C-alpha cells in the first residue's frame, strides 16, 4: 500500500541523509541523489498504476491539520490532472542529477540538496486540495531556483537574472495573495470542494479572477511579461534550466 | 502459474474501495461546510463582550470596597460620632 505522504517524503528523507555525510566521500553524494530520486521516480509510476480513472472524486488524500480549528489544512490529493504533472517531476530530477554528474566535484552537496529540495517541493505544490497552502508551496520554489540560478549560473551577469526572476514574482504574487485572503474570509476554508460549491458575487468574480491571472500571467510567459525567461533562462545552468 | 495471472489481482488489491472514497467526500465536504459555518459565525464576535463590566472579574471594587469602608480614612464623618453608643 503505497501512499501519496511516502513520495513527498522521499526526497525529504534523501536530503536529509545528504546532509549527514560529509564533503569528501563525493562519490557517495551523487550515488545517494541518484538513488532518492530513482526511488521517488519508481514510487510515482507506482502510483499511476493503482489510479482509478473511473470516479471523479480524488485518489489518496492525506490530511494534516495546520490550524487549531482544523479551518485548513494539508489536504494531498491526486486526480487525472495533476497526476502527470507528478509523474513528470518525478522524472526530470533524476535527468537533472545526471546532466551535471561530471562536474559534481565542483558544485558539491549545495547542488544535489537543492535539487532534491525542489523535486519536494515542486511535487507537493501539483498534488495538493488546500488553496491558500498551494499558494504557499507555489511560490515556495523562489529561495531554490534563487539559490541554483545564482550561485552556479552566468559569468557576472547571474545577479541580474535572479533580480529579474524575483522581482516578477513578487507583485503579482502577492496581488494574488490579497484575492486569496477575500476568499478565506469570505467563506469561511479555503478547502479545494467546499470553495468549488460556493456562491461568489457576479462583481466578485472579476476581481478574483483577475488577480488570479495576474499571478499566472507571469509565470506563464503572456504577453506583458516573458522578458525573463530568455535572459534568466540563458543566465542558468543547464541542469537549472531543464526544469524552469 | 505465469505473470499476469498475479499481476491483476496484485493490482485489485492494490486499488481501494470506491464506495469508501465517495462516502468518505461526502462526508468530510458535509462537516467541513458545518466547519466553515462554525467559523463564519465564531468571526463576527465583536472584541467587547454585550456584558463585560457585567462580569465578575471585571468589578474587582463592590466586593472589596464594604470590607474597607469602615478603616480609618474613608468613613462618612458621621460615622464616628454615633458609633460610641
Amino acid at each position: 500500500y503505497f501512499n501519496l505522504s511516502g513520495l513527498i517524503l522521499c526526497p525529504v528523507l534523501g536530503s536529509i541523509i545528504l546532509l549527514f555525510i560529509p564533503n569528501s566521500r563525493i562519490r557517495l553524494i551523487r550515488l545517494i541523489g541518484l538513488c532518492a530520486s530513482l526511488i521517488t521516480f519508481l514510487y510515482s509510476l507506482v502510483l499511476w498504476i493503482q489510479f482509478d480513472s473511473s470516479t471523479a472524486k480524488f485518489q489518496f488524500v492525506e490530511s494534516l491539520r495546520w490550524l487549531p480549528y482544523e479551518n485548513i489544512n494539508f489536504y494531498l490529493g491526486i486526480d487525472g490532472i495533476s497526476l502527470f504533472f507528478v509523474i513528470l517531476t518525478t522524472f526530470l530530477i533524476p535527468i537533472c542529477i545526471l546532466v551535471g554528474w561530471s562536474g559534481m566535484r565542483s558544485y558539491g552537496k549545495e547542488y544535489i540538496i537543492a535539487f532534491l529540495i525542489c523535486e519536494f517541493l515542486m511535487i507537493a505544490v501539483f498534488c495538493m486540495l488546500d488553496l491558500l497552502l498551494f499558494y504557499v508551496f507555489f511560490e515556495s520554489v523562489l529561495i531554490p531556483m534563487f539559490i541554483i540560478i545564482g550561485v552556479w549560473g552566468s559569468r557576472q551577469r547571474k545577479i541580474k537574472a535572479a533580480y529579474q526572476f524575483f522581482l516578477y514574482t513578487l507583485l503579482g504574487s502577492l496581488f494574488m495573495l490579497l484575492a486569496i485572503l477575500l476568499i478565506l474570509f469570505q467563506t469561511g476554508t479555503t478547502d479545494l470542494q467546499i470553495l468549488l460549491t460556493t456562491e461568489f458575487s457576479e462583481r466578485r468574480q472579476i476581481f478574483l479572477w483577475i488577480a488570479f491571472f495576474a499571478s499566472f500571467a507571469v509565470k506563464v510567459p503572456m504577453v506583458p511579461v516573458h522578458i525573463w525567461l530568455p535572459e534568466a533562462h540563458v543566465e542558468a545552468p543547464t541542469a537549472g534550466s531543464v526544469i524552469l | 502459474g505465469f505473470i499476469m495471472e498475479f499481476a491483476e489481482n496484485l493490482v485489485l488489491r492494490l486499488m481501494e474501495n470506491p464506495e469508501e472514497r465517495d462516502r468518505k467526500a461526502r462526508e468530510h465536504i458535509y462537516e467541513m461546510h458545518e466547519r466553515c459555518k462554525k467559523i463564519k459565525e465564531m468571526w463576527a464576535l465583536p472584541i467587547r463582550p454585550y456584558g463585560f463590566w457585567t462580569f465578575e472579574r471585571h468589578n474587582a471594587q463592590l466586593r472589596w470596597d464594604p470590607q474597607i469602608s469602615q478603616v480609618a480614612g474613608r468613613r462618612d464623618p458621621y460615622d464616628d460620632l454615633l458609633e460610641d453608643n
